[PDB]
């Protein structure tokens, strides 16, 4: 069916979850991570 | 044929001119 | 990318300056900036307004030239 | 903080010490031109780059050079 | 006795001498030119006066010789609309027939092929289809003939030769003194009852006398020829009783408050005339009389020299703490103490003001001339009313921005610290930084919540969710009170419960109240107001908040700021306070101006594509014999404009047809203009875009090869300044846009209008 | 402690900011002969005291602005001098440094980056590569 | 409906008239500068300049007035 | 011949220093207006840090469900729009506080700069402490997720908290 | 219907709202408020 996101494809469930991974879930700690690097005193 | 929803609100709104010049005198008052 | 490429520097550092003011004078407001807040540099404005105009270039070309000729063929 | 460093060129015109909007400049006794005085820059921490002492100068080619360099607060001019 | 006429006997010799003299106004110029860049500033600070002199009366007479020049100047352009629609026009065909006849006043020659521009426009005539409705500004103006048109062409040239003769006399002749300029209270009067009022007095008799009797012939379907000329109607008293009963009883009810009489000609109707489509004449008239008496009243209000009337310092002195009311004392003890001091010594000022007001008063013109259309056959003229709304549109803008530019030469060149001590000017400069940061917030919140929302639409609609979009079929944003706006409109006529019991027919059609048709089209019918009305309306709200944002930021830091705080001696306009503090540039109020001017454009842009858009969608079209109306564009507004990917395909793709394919047909100078207005818009980007610093170093190479072959220039070539080219630049990025629209415009509406 | 009385002034948007109270501080006085009106280097117009004055500012620009070109060219007052101000209660005395302006020449000033050849012998920057020397510092 | 518009009779001569005598004694005695300019009892002895202003005040008022009343059948 | 009138001047320098950037006006200092502002839970006198935050959590949190329950791409059905309100919140509440955290750790190095120096005497920042940063962040974080479920909870039972507020509960 | 509190007039979801409010969702705020004011010290 034609109405939701689905994949043929082997392991299909693996952009059901790195999507949401990448590009909204990880991509936060990551800025914070940054932040603390780059504001780190000397 | 009573009154609608919208002179319900008109009078809610018209309303805050009383009760801010009601704090307004009761603090007046206070002092 | 016209606008870093058209108004230039001492226009948004004087209007920096005026958010910086509102910031400091408005309560409930408890960040702070670590570094200062700056109008971005002279040479960095054209590098970013160039940056712009290439990515914007590209993009509206390459999606125009995918769609031209796959729309019309294969 | 800016480099601002005066050449041998320097006619001891003042020019570039009066322009200067944060007192960078003064002028010291010399006797390399017939003012008798030379531009000097004792005070580059308070330097902002403006370049106003190289507008003033009138020798070809300048004989004040400011050199923008590491940016501090009172180099950017800032209030805050 | 305080007001009196002073004046200085032939304090300039004429004389030519200065005239081979470029530059003599100013003492740099004076010397003679060194390099090009003096060229530039000779043409930079021709009319910048105040940098000529600092005498303020000799400024002062300088103004008054050169608005006289300028009067000439637009003398002789309203001669040649006058005369070109008298020789070169098919006006004569067109009153006979106007609904079926293209007014046309340009002819061109036929040497290179340009004769193809001589359209088909009817009537048996070949020439440009004009769209400034001087055909029917001439028709409500009574006029039926070439001839009338050629003798308001000569009286148009005899005025401006009397224009032309008042500057000079004024001038070199008879120069009034400082004292006569600094009378506000008599100028006041003089220009309310004396400009304004008698004005409206002289054009309610022109009506009523001739402009009325002429048009309820015409609109009565009687030949141009059976029609007497203007002057029996004023002299045969029996044809003006047969048209309207009331003038057998002459001057007799005007003396006697029986006004009521004359009703049958100053009517109070409302609505459009349904034969043309235009106001009532009649309505006009009452109303131009009814300003005429407003203004002429309005011009006692001042105290000139007999004790009575108002004093403009005594207001001003009085607007203060505590005589305010109790929540508009914030305004300080001094208040508007003070300001008096800006209008005895500040043109600037007057200046910033008088353009702002002239910007509102050409939106209003733009607004309430294509709802309310005045004169007959001007709704129906499709290509006109676009052209009409669209002009002046765009000279308010210029106006509004040219106000913003002179009210920061004031703050630079004019203010004058010591005379605003805690008064309401040097108030707003204490607290600008509250005022510019609150401003830059609602800019950023207006552009979220307009724009970004169109950005939604479009990612909602691209993703096949169009019930998640902002639409009348998705999430409604209804702009609720002007819906109800229209409807109180509509119901004070009684088509809040009449309100206005006297009009008849609604005041606008646009609120309601029925359609109005002419020959076949829609002359104006209800403007329905829905989620793509409440869009675009916020976009103009953003775009104007921004303007403003641009243009209020230069005028209150034109003295200076927390980055350079001695802006004020650098002066109005220079480049930059160099690269230091991070980088200086743009810094002075004129290059607000110049950031200012963008913003205009990209505000008014969408001003006159919404109107372009929602009037060819909503209102204008064709009405068949059953009353149904096809619209230009098919109502597409409605779901095409909540997106900009409809914009770009429905609006900019779509209707650029016409002047896309005008090639090969007397459309195709619209064709070309369309690609000399991108060609100007791009050319601009490289003087935007780029600094002198490139372009003087080029310079120096081209330099060198000329000095090899002993042909350099003595006056030595130099790359344009900071400020020209910023100036070059956004001069060639508004020509070119504009002239784009320009064409878009005209071409579409040349073909289906 | 530095002493005057600050000029008649209701209050502005440009005045200190938390600068002044973390980082630093600057304090122009001077002493004028009447009370008169004079603009504040951030926008607005104060009225200076009759005698002796003292106004806080938040960039040493400001004092040199307001002193240089008000207080000398416009008030005829010559005696303004600018202090720097430390968060500490540190206050030192920046301008003029030595008493006597710096546009007039005095005894006892030595000569501070200067560079003794013209402009055009600087070296070439290939010369001085990885030395961490800049052309215009080169002996 | 056309407001109504009575023909000229005394009465209305007497709204007219008794605007402009009511305006002459208060403007009189009312406004800031009275008595400047050439001179022309009760009043405060009046200049040309205010006579001529409170008459054309009395005409426009009492105009406003007669209109009014007239149209609503005397108010 | 020179009045300032400050004297009777209704809007007075700020706290009687005419030189710090504020003025006395009836947002900054009228008596309604201190007292509205220096008692929310951010200034309080005497909260600890935490009860600081459990407040302002507990009305952020619970008002933040809402926009996407009405106008969010499940509002469609009543189960769904209730879940993506509470995501929503919860999203934004731990992004928040993650950035408080990142506050509190690269601001208090040393001594701070700006405003949460020593030397600084910001009456709108008085929270000068680290400590006091992560004390109101847990609190923070325990509110607004708290705030959260409660309007959460609210909604999900809307059909019977609709019946309790009518009396259709009493039927039987 | 007859088994639930209901309004026909206009806006009835306004009492809906107002009386929790009033009568025992505001009183106890309100008395707070009124305690710490009587109880302040001089
Ligand atoms: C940090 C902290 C802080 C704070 C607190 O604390 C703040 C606050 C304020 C107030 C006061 C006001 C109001 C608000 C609003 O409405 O607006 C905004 C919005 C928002 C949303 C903002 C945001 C908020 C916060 C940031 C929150 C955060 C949270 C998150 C979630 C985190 C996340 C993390 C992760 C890791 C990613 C404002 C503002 C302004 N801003 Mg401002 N902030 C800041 C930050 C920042 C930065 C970074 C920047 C850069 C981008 C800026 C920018 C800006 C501008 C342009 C302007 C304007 O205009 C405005 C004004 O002035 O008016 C008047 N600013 N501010
Ligand atoms: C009733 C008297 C009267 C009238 C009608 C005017 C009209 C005008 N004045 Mg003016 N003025 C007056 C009294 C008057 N002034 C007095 C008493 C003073 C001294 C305080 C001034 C001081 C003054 C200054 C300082 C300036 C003006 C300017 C102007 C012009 C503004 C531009 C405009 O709107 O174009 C209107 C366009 C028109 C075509 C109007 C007609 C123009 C002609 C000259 C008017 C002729 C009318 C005359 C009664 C003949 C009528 C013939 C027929 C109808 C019977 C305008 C022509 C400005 C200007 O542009 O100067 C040139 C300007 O800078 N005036
Ligand atoms: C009644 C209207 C009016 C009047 C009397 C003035 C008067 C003045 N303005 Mg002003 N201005 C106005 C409207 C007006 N302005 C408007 C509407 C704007 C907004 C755009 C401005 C923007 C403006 C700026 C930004 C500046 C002035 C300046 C000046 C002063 C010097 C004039 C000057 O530079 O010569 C004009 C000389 C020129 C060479 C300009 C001609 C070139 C134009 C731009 C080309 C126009 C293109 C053409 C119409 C279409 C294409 C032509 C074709 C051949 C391609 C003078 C006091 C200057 C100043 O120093 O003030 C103190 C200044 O910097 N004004
Ligand atoms: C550089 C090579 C490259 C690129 C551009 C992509 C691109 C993509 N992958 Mg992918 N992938 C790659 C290599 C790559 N793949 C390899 C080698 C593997 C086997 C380990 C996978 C396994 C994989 C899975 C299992 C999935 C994707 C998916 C995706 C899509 C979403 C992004 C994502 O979830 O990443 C996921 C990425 C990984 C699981 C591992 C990536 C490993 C590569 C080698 C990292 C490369 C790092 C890069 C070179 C450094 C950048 C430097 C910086 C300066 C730019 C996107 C089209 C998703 C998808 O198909 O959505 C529809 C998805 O679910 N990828
Ligand atoms: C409120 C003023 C006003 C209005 C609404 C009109 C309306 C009209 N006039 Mg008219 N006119 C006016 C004043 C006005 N006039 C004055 C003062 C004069 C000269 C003394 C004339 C001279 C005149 C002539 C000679 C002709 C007209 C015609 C017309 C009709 C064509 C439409 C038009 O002109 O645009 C409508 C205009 C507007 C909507 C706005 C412009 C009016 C002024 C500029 C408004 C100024 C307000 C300003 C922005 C605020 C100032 C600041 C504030 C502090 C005071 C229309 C019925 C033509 C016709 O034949 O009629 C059928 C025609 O031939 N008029
Ligand atoms: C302001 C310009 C103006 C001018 C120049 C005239 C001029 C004229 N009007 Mg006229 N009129 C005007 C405005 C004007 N009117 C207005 C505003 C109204 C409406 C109240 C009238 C109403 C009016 C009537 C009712 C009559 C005239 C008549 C006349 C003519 C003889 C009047 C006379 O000399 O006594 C004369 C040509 C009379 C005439 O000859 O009729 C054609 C006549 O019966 N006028
Ligand atoms: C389309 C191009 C474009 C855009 C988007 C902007 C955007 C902006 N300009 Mg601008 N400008 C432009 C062209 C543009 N300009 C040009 C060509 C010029 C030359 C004349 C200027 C000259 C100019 C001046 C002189 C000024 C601005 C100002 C502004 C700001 C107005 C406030 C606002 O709308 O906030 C809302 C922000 C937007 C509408 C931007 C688009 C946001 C998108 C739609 C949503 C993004 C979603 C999300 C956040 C993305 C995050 C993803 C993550 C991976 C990054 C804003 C940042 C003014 C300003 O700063 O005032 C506050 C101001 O003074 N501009
Ligand atoms: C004191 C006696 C008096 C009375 C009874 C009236 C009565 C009236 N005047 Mg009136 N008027 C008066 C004195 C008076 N006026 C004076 C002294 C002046 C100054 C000259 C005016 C100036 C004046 C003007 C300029 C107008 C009226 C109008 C009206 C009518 C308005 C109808 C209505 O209900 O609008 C209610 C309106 C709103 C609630 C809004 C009404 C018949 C209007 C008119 O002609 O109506 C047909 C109109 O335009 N009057
Ligand atoms: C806006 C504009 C325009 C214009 C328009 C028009 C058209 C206007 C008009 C205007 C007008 C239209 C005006 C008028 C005026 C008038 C007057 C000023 C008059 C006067 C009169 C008198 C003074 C009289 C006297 C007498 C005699 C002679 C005898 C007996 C007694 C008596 C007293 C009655 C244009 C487009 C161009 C341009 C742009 C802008
Ligand atoms: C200023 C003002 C105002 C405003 C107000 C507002 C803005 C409000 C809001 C409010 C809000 C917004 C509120 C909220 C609240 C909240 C709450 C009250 C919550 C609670 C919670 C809870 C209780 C929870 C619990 C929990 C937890 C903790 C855990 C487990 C689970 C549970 C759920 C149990 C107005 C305009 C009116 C008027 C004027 C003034
Ligand atoms: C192109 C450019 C120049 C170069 C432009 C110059 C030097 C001006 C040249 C003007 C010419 C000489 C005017 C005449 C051009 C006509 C087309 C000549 C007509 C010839 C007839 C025979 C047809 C700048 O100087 C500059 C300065 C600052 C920012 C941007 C720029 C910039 O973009
Ligand atoms: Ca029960």
């Amino acid at each position: 069916d034609m109405t939701q996101l689905t994949g043929s494809y082997a392991a299909s469930w693996l952009p059901w979850i790195m999507i949401p991974l990448i590009f909204y879930i990880l991509p936060f700690p990551v800025f914070a991570l940054i932040f603390i690097w780059i504001e780190k005193e000397a | 044929m009573n009154i609608s929803d919208t002179q319900v609100f008109v009078a809610l709104v018209v309303a805050l001119l009383p009760g801010l010049l009601a704090f307004r005198l009761a603090t007046e008052l206070y002092k | 990318s016209f606008m870093f490429l058209i108004t230039w520097r001492g226009y948004w550092q004087e209007l920096i300056e005026t958010l910086v003011w509102a910031h400091e004078k408005t309560p409930l407001s408890f960040g702070y900036w670590r570094d200062k807040p700056v109008a971005l540099s002279i040479v960095q404005a054209r590098l970013v307004g160039l940056t712009h105009f290439t990515v914007g270039y590209i993009a509206t070309y390459g999606a125009f030239l995918i769609a031209s000729t796959a729309g019309k063929f294969g | 903080s800016h480099t601002v460093k005066i050449y041998d060129t320097c006619i001891g015109c003042t020019q570039c010490v009066r322009a200067c909007p944060t007192d960078v400049l003064e002028m010291v006794p010399w006797d390399g031109c017939k003012a008798a005085q030379i531009a000097s820059s004792p005070r580059t921490e308070d330097c902002v780059g403006c370049k106003r002492c190289e507008t003033a100068c009138p020798t070809d080619f300048l004989s004040i050079r400011v050199y923008l360099g590491a940016e501090t607060t009172r180099s950017m001019g800032l209030a805050y | 006795q305080k007001v009196r006429v002073v004046v200085d006997n032939d304090p300039v010799p004429t004389s030519p001498e200065l005239w081979a003299k470029p530059g003599h106004f100013d003492r740099t110029l004076a010397r003679g030119p060194k390099t090009t860049t003096w060229i530039w500033n000779l043409h930079a600070n021709a009319h910048d006066f105040d940098t000529h002199t600092s005498d303020l009366e000799d400024i002062s007479r300088k103004i008054f010789a050169a608005h006289f020049g300028h009067l000439a100047v637009i003398f002789i352009w309203l001669s040649g609309m006058y005369f070109h629609g008298a020789k070169f026009s098919n006006f004569e065909a067109w009153m006979a027939n106007p609904t079926g006849v293209k007014p046309s006043a340009q002819v061109v020659w036929s040497l290179v092929g340009q004769d193809i521009l001589n359209a088909d426009v009817g009537g048996g005539f070949h020439g440009i289809q004009i769209t400034s409705g001087l055909f029917q500004l001439w028709r409500a103006a009574g006029i039926t003939n070439t001839f009338q048109l050629y003798c308001t062409a000569i009286g148009g040239l005899v005025m401006a030769a009397i224009m032309l003769f008042a500057g000079w006399f004024h001038y070199h002749k008879r120069a009034p003194k400082l004292e006569w300029f600094q009378n506000w209270e008599a100028m006041m009067n003089h220009h309310l009852a004396g400009l304004l009022g008698l004005g409206c007095l002289g054009w309610a008799g022109h009506q009523i006398h001739v402009a009325l009797p002429v048009n309820k012939l015409l609109d009565a379907g009687v030949a141009i020829k059976d029609i007497p000329l203007p002057h029996e109607f004023i002299l045969n008293t029996s044809l003006m009783a047969e048209l309207y009963p009331s003038f057998a009883k002459g001057l007799v009810p005007f003396f006697t408050l029986q006004w009521g009489q004359y009703a049958d000609f100053l009517t109070f109707k409302g609505g459009l005339n349904p034969v043309t489509g235009g106001l009532w004449l009649s309505d006009t008239a009452h109303h131009h009389l009814a300003l005429a008496v407003l203004f002429i009243v309005a011009g006692h209000f001042y105290r000139t020299n007999w004790g009575i009337g108002h004093s403009f310092k005594e207001m001003l002195d009085d607007a203060k703490s505590p005589n305010m009311l109790p929540f508009l004392n914030f305004i300080g003890p001094v208040g508007h103490e003070g300001l008096d001091k800006i209008f005895e010594t500040s043109w600037h000022a007057n200046l910033s003001i008088h353009l702002v007001q002239f910007g509102t008063a050409s939106l209003l013109v733009a607004h309430h001339m294509y709802a309310m259309p005045p004169y007959p056959y001007l709704a129906t003229d499709y290509a006109t009313a676009l052209s009409l709304f669209t002009h002046h549109v765009w000279i308010a803008g210029f106006c509004i921005v040219g106000g913003a530019a002179h009210a920061a030469i004031f703050m630079v060149r004019d203010y004058d610290p010591a005379h605003h001590v805690n008064n309401i000017l040097d108030r707003t400069l204490r607290h600008r930084d509250v005022i510019i940061s609150h401003l830059a917030w609602v800019c950023q919140f207006l552009g979220f919540h307009s724009f970004a929302m169109y950005c939604h639409n479009d990612t909602m609609r691209a993703f096949g969710r169009p019930q998640d979009m902002f639409s009348d079929t998705g999430i409604q944003l209804q702009p609720i009170f002007a819906q109800w706006i229209q409807h109180i409109h509509t119901a004070a006529v009684g088509a809040l419960g009449t309100t206005a019991p006297g009009i008849g027919a609604p005041v606008s059609y646009a609120w309601g109240g029925g359609m109005v048709a002419v020959g076949g089209k829609v002359a104006m019918m209800p403007i329905a107001l829905g989620t793509a009305d409440f869009l675009i309306h916020h976009i103009h709200a953003f775009t104007i908040h921004v303007t403003v944002l641009v243009l209020f930021k230069g005028v209150l830091f034109a003295r200076g700021s927390r980055l350079v705080p001695d802006k004020a001696n650098l002066g109005f306009r220079f480049p930059c306070d160099g690269p230091g503090r991070g980088g200086t540039c743009q810094v002075s109020a004129w290059d607000h101006v110049f950031l200012g001017l963008f913003w205009m454009y990209n505000s008014l842009s969408m001003v006159v594509f919404h109107f372009s858009w929602k009037m060819q969608s909503d209102v204008w079209g064709t009405v068949d014999s059953d009353g149904i109306v096809t619209h230009l564009t098919g109502g597409n507004f409605a779901t095409s404009s909540i997106t900009n990917n409809g914009w770009l395909r429905d609006f900019l793709w779509a209707q650029s047809a016409q002047v896309i394919q005008s090639y090969n047909s007397s459309l195709s100078a619209y064709g070309l203009m369309f690609l000399a207005g991108h060609f100007i818009f791009g050319f601009s980007l490289m003087f935007l875009f780029s600094g002198r610093g490139y372009w003087q170093e080029l310079i120096e190479s081209i330099v060198w090869a000329h000095n090899k072959l002993k042909v350099a220039p003595a006056i030595q070539p130099r790359a344009l300044s900071i400020v020209h080219g910023r100036a070059v630049g956004v001069a060639h990025y508004l020509l070119g846009g504009i002239v784009t629209t320009w064409a878009f415009f005209l071409a579409r509406m040349s073909a289906i209008g | 402690t530095l002493e005057g009385q600050t000029p008649i002034f209701g209050g502005g948007t440009g005045g200190l900011l938390t600068k002044a109270e973390r980082e630093e501080k600057y304090v122009i006085t001077w002493t004028s002969p009447k009370e008169q009106v004079f603009e504040m280097p951030t926008g607005g117009s104060a009225i200076m005291r009759q005698g002796k004055n003292k106004l806080e500012i938040a960039r040493k620009e400001y004092g040199i602005a307001l002193g240089g070109q008000q207080l000398r060219a416009k008030f005829k007052i010559n005696d303004y001098k600018i202090y720097r101000v430390y968060p500490n209660g540190e206050t030192q005395m920046i301008h003029p440094a030595d008493g006597v302006f710096p546009e007039k020449v005095n005894q006892g000033r030595p000569k501070v980056r200067y560079v003794d050849r013209n402009i055009g012998s600087n070296p070439s920057p290939a010369k001085l590569k990885f030395s961490g020397v800049q052309p215009y510092d080169a002996p | 409906t056309v407001p109504n518009t009575i023909s000229w009779s005394p009465q209305v001569a007497l709204i007219i008239s008794a605007s402009s005598l009511l305006i002459l004694l208060i403007a009189s005695r009312s406004i800031k500068y009275p008595q400047v300019g050439a001179k022309l009892p009760v009043l405060g002895s009046p200049s040309v300049g205010t006579f001529v202003a409170s008459m054309a005040f009395g005409h426009v008022v009492g105009a406003g007035i007669v209109l009014g009343l007239s149209n609503l059948g005397w108010l | 011949k020179l009045n300032y009138r400050l004297d009777t001047d209704p809007v007075q320098p700020y706290k009687g220093d005419p030189f710090n950037s504020n003025f006395s006006t009836a947002i900054t200092d009228s008596p309604l207006a201190r007292a509205f502002i220096n008692n929310l839970p951010a200034y309080r006198k005497g909260l600890t840090p935490f009860m600081r935050g459990l407040e302002i959590g507990m009305a952020h949190g619970y008002f933040l469900v809402g926009p996407e329950v009405v106008v969010g791409p499940l509002r469609e059905t009543a189960h769904g729009a209730n879940l993506s309100g509470l995501i929503t919140a919860i999203y934004i509440a731990v992004s928040a506080c993650l950035g408080i955290s990142i506050f509190a750790i690269t601001t208090f190095q040393g001594d701070p700069r700006g405003a949460y120096g020593s030397t600084s005497k910001d009456s709108l920042r008085p929270l000068r402490n680290r400590d006091e940063w992560y004390q109101l962040n847990g609190g923070i974080f325990l509110g607004a997720m708290g705030g959260a479920v409660f309007a959460y909870l609210l909604l999900e039972n809307f059909d019977a908290l609709d019946s309790i507020l009518r009396g259709g509960v009493n039927v039987n």
